[PDB]
RNA sequence: ACGUUAUUUUACUUAUUCCGUGGGUCGGAAGCGGGGCAUGCCCCUCCUUUUGGCUCCAAGGCCCGGUCUUACCGGGCCGAU
RNA sequence: GCCUGCCAACCCUGGAAACGGUUCAGCCGGAGGUAGGGUCCAGUGGCCGGAAGAGCACACGUCGCGCGGUGUCCGGUGCGCCCCCGGCGGCCCAUGAAAAUCCGGAGGACCGAGUACCGUUCACGCCCGGUCGUACUCAUAACCGCAUCAGGUCUCCAAGG
RNA sequence: UAAGGGAAGGGGUAACCCCGGCAGAUAGCGCGAUCACGCGCAUCCCCGAAAGGGAAUCGGGUUAAGAUUUCCCGAGCCGG
């Protein structure tokens, strides 16, 4: 071969270093990575109350962004937004003289208004975030909502409820009212939650903690198929 | 009472300290990638380098393979019977020869060793003073122990995953014949945290030890003190189970 | 710039080792206060002793007593600003006095004896 | 003396591999090494496929 | 029945604890070798392997090559599951 | 600068029994000696350069804060003395530091040209080299003991009988 | 640089103060590099013998004095 001379050659293993293997997985971690993959972990481990493990059953992925659709109509107003509606109001009213826009149409958010909203049954419909940091905090909001009988719903995205108003945590939003345009389509987000939830308040683990565990598992199988073994020869022979 | 006993002075201070700089290094056993059937680290023993610190050698094996992150090099403990240029294989499948460390489930029943570790990778714990081996006693098909009848002559529960060394620790016979000198004394125990000469609880003062005191030459009280007894009172044979002179054993457990 | 992916496989095929970022910085602009000249004159009087009147015979050397911050650099400047001369070696004495003694040779191409003349010095 | 000095490049060597490092009959020792493994190798690997 | 409640024994991985590192090649599966088991249809329900072996050298440029966008320039993938 | 060291070590020749040389420990040679010829470490001496233009001893001069001239060379001896440096030997359950400083080799990427590009660890030439201490005693009187105290207080040089 | 001392970290101790480093480990120091970008790495980092270890000077002359050292001639040598 006049272009090279010695076309296979190994590196690899057994000389040189070896494929780059799986230390995603392995290395020296900061102390934030530490803690935060293990919590989810601990959910698990532990007993998990009544009013958690509600939650992890979420809304499906479809109809979390056809109600998304809905509320791009609904969205609350940016800084810069907010502060230019004020110019113009101020000069239509003034110089047109001109009687008062039509009432806003919006969706309502944050903890205190939303949940005073739901005592008063002004609310049709919160969306109500699976996140939150303090959990003591959201474990509420369905829990009042299943009480007065009012219709909610978990999804998925504290953040991606936020996206909505363009701020930061929303944690709820809410439809206190809808257009008749909206009306017919909303009815299936409400039937949305009783399609994942037209059922009696499951008040998940009775003792269990557990959910099962990578290793425990191997040894489970191992065990499960010597037994298996055993007990299939004494009724074979 | 008392002003505080010479024990009790150990505490930190580089007084009581040894030079632990001079001595020439670590002891270490280099932490298996994997395999090793045969020269996968390879190791070439190119001398055999006196330690001061325990005065007995350690032999120097020389691993020097590139990567970066390969981690080699250093004093693995010498057995008997090396030489300079002969390999040393550190890993799993590494073949039966006197020097080579590798799992004790691979060592055969009967087999005479020199280090075990205590729980994998603490590096040599059983037998590593001079003229001692373990003896691996039983192991059978068992994947949870292996039993190893130490120089104590205590059966002991070990993970046969816990590494050991072919052979018997080197520099035997060290202590058997006699120093013949105070002098000769001194030198060993000045190189190692000692210090050297030993006053006798009679000879010093009622003040700084229980057993002064006294006209004539004599222990004042009982020699033997329980070992429940707190620090400062706790002196003498502390919790003897016999004394005076006659017909005991080694540490001889039964299973 | 950076996507992500480039990384976490750097890391992937090592075993750790270090680090590695950066991040930029600025001064800024309010300008900081103080504006200042407090400056000493290094050279303060040709020091005048009869071991200092040999030495510009000798050896071509005037003697100074200068400041107590004194070096080599700067005296030699200060020498050539103010007497119009080149000076090949300066060299340091502590006084008793609590200043510093100056011992300055001078150039051949313009004699000590004749720089001399115009600041006095015995 | 011995770092780059009033000295020639010629004073910190000798002219053959290892020059100042091994001694020259330790050098060759080496080599015979290196011989001896690579033919050895070919040996080995046709014989334990078979 | 729902478990409730109380003694002790015993076991798992997450608290805690010990130790190992300039966190390295871990685990599980399958590639590829091949053996033993009844070796029967491979033989899973298993055991060795899985680029390095005498032979004071040496194993570094994630490699030459293969392959694709890409005229060369230059970038991937694979070689090395 | 030129030349030069034996022990240690190494190269080549050669093929040893009537085996040799040889250490304070048996070590050279049987993985090649004794012996012959080389090579290396360059402590050191030599002669030359330095460098007499210096210095030393004389004569003469006041010609004085200094004038003119010479001569200053060649051997020998060792259980001497001191120190160094070399290579050995004794010692040990004692086996007797580390770093700045730092070159080498292996490594071969990358860059190599001709009327120029590459070497630029070479020679020669050009400039520059900052900061601080330097007096002097160092003791029967400059230190410490109230103190010009017979005391004490670390080290180097070490004539002749 | 040593024996050793000591900031930095974590943690006790109100605190003084003491061990002494840590998530400088996918927190930045170091080298190409002028071009903005890439590559590489820890047990750090300073003090610690005016005795250890060590970049590099000799001669003559001189004053009250040590002079390789002050001065000066002549000759170097080291680093940039």
């Amino acid at each position: 071969n006049p272009l090279f001379e010695k076309r296979p050659k190994q590196f690899g293993i057994g000389g040189a270093l070896p494929p780059k293997k799986d230390l995603h997985r392995f290395v020296k971690w900061p102390k934030v990575v530490r803690i935060q993959r293990q919590r989810r972990i601990l959910k698990q481990r532990l007993k998990v109350p009544p009013a958690l493990n509600q939650f992890t059953r979420t809304l499906d992925k479809n109809l979390a962004t056809n109600l998304f659709k809905m509320l791009l109509k609904y969205r609350p107003e940016d800084k810069a937004a907010k502060k230019e509606r004020l110019l113009k109001r101020a000069q239509a009213e003034a110089e047109g003289k001109t009687v008062e826009a039509k009432k806003p149409i919006v969706v309502k958010y944050g903890l205190n208004h939303v949940t005073y909203l739901i005592e008063q049954s002004k609310a049709q419909l919160v969306v109500i975030a699976h996140d939150v940091d303090p959990i003591e905090l959201v474990v509420w909001l369905p829990a009042l909502c299943r009480k007065m009988e009012v219709p909610y719903c978990i999804v998925k995205g504290k953040a991606r409820l936020g996206s909505i108003v363009h701020k930061k945590t929303a944690s709820v939003l809410c439809l206190t009212t809808v257009k008749n345009e909206d009306k017919l389509e909303f009815s299936k987000i409400l039937e949305a939650i009783k399609a994942n939830f037209n059922d009696k308040f499951d008040e998940v683990r009775k003792k269990w903690g557990g959910g099962v565990m990578g290793s425990k598992s191997q040894a489970k199988t191992k065990a499960r198929e010597k037994l298996l073994a055993k007990e299939a020869a004494q009724r074979m022979t | 009472m008392g002003r505080v006993i010479r024990a009790q002075r150990k505490g930190a201070g580089s007084v009581f300290k040894s030079h632990t700089h001079h001595r020439k290094g670590p002891a270490r056993f280099r932490s298996l990638d994997f395999g090793e059937r045969n020269g996968y680290l390879k190791g070439v023993v190119t001398d055999i380098i006196h330690d001061p610190g325990r005065g007995a050698p350690l032999a120097k094996v020389t691993f020097r393979h590139p990567f970066r992150y390969k981690h080699q090099k250093e004093l693995f403990v010498a057995a008997e019977g090396m030489y300079t240029g002969q390999f040393v294989y550190c890993g799993r499948r590494a073949t039966l020869s006197i020097g080579n460390v590798l799992p004790i489930r691979s060592v055969p029943e009967g087999a005479v060793v020199c280090n075990v570790e205590h729980h994998v990778g603490d590096r040599g714990v059983f037998a590593r003073a001079s003229g001692d081996y373990a003896i691996v006693i039983s192991h059978n098909p068992d994947n949870g122990t292996s039993r190893i009848k130490l120089p104590s002559g205590a059966k002991k529960i070990v993970p046969s995953s816990c590494r050991a060394m072919i052979g018997q620790v080197a520099g035997g016979g060290r202590t058997e014949k006699p120093m013949l000198k105070a002098g000769n004394a001194y030198h060993k125990y000045r190189v190692k945290r000692n210090c050297w000469p030993k006053v006798r609880g009679v000879a010093m003062n009622p003040v700084e030890h229980p057993h002064g005191g006294g006209n004539h030459q004599h222990i004042g009280h009982a020699s033997t003190v329980r070992r429940d007894a707190p620090p400062g009172q706790k002196v003498g044979l502390i919790a003897a189970r016999r004394t005076g002179r006659l017909r005991g054993q080694a540490a001889a457990t039964a299973a | 710039r950076k996507s992500k992916k480039i990384r976490t496989s750097v890391t992937f095929h090592r075993p750790k080792t270090l680090k590695k970022a950066r991040d930029p910085k600025y001064p800024r602009v309010s300008a900081p206060g103080r504006n200042k000249l407090d400056q000493y004159q290094i050279l303060k009087y040709p020091l005048t002793t009869e071991s200092a009147m040999k030495k510009i015979e000798d050896n071509n050397t005037l003697v100074f007593i200068v400041d107590l911050k004194a070096d080599k650099k700067k005296i030699k400047a200060a020498v050539k600003k103010m007497y119009d001369i080149q000076a090949k070696k300066v060299n340091t004495l502590i006084r008793p006095d609590g200043k510093k003694k100056a011992y300055v040779k001078l150039t051949p191409d313009y004699d000590a004896l004749d720089v001399a003349n115009k600041i006095g010095i015995i | 003396e011995y770092k780059r000095p009033r000295l020639s490049r010629n004073r910190r060597t000798v002219n053959r591999p290892y020059g100042g490092v091994l001694s020259g009959p330790a050098v060759r020792e080496r080599i015979i090494r290196a011989f001896l493994v690579e033919e050895q190798k070919i040996v080995k690997k046709v014989l334990k496929i078979q």
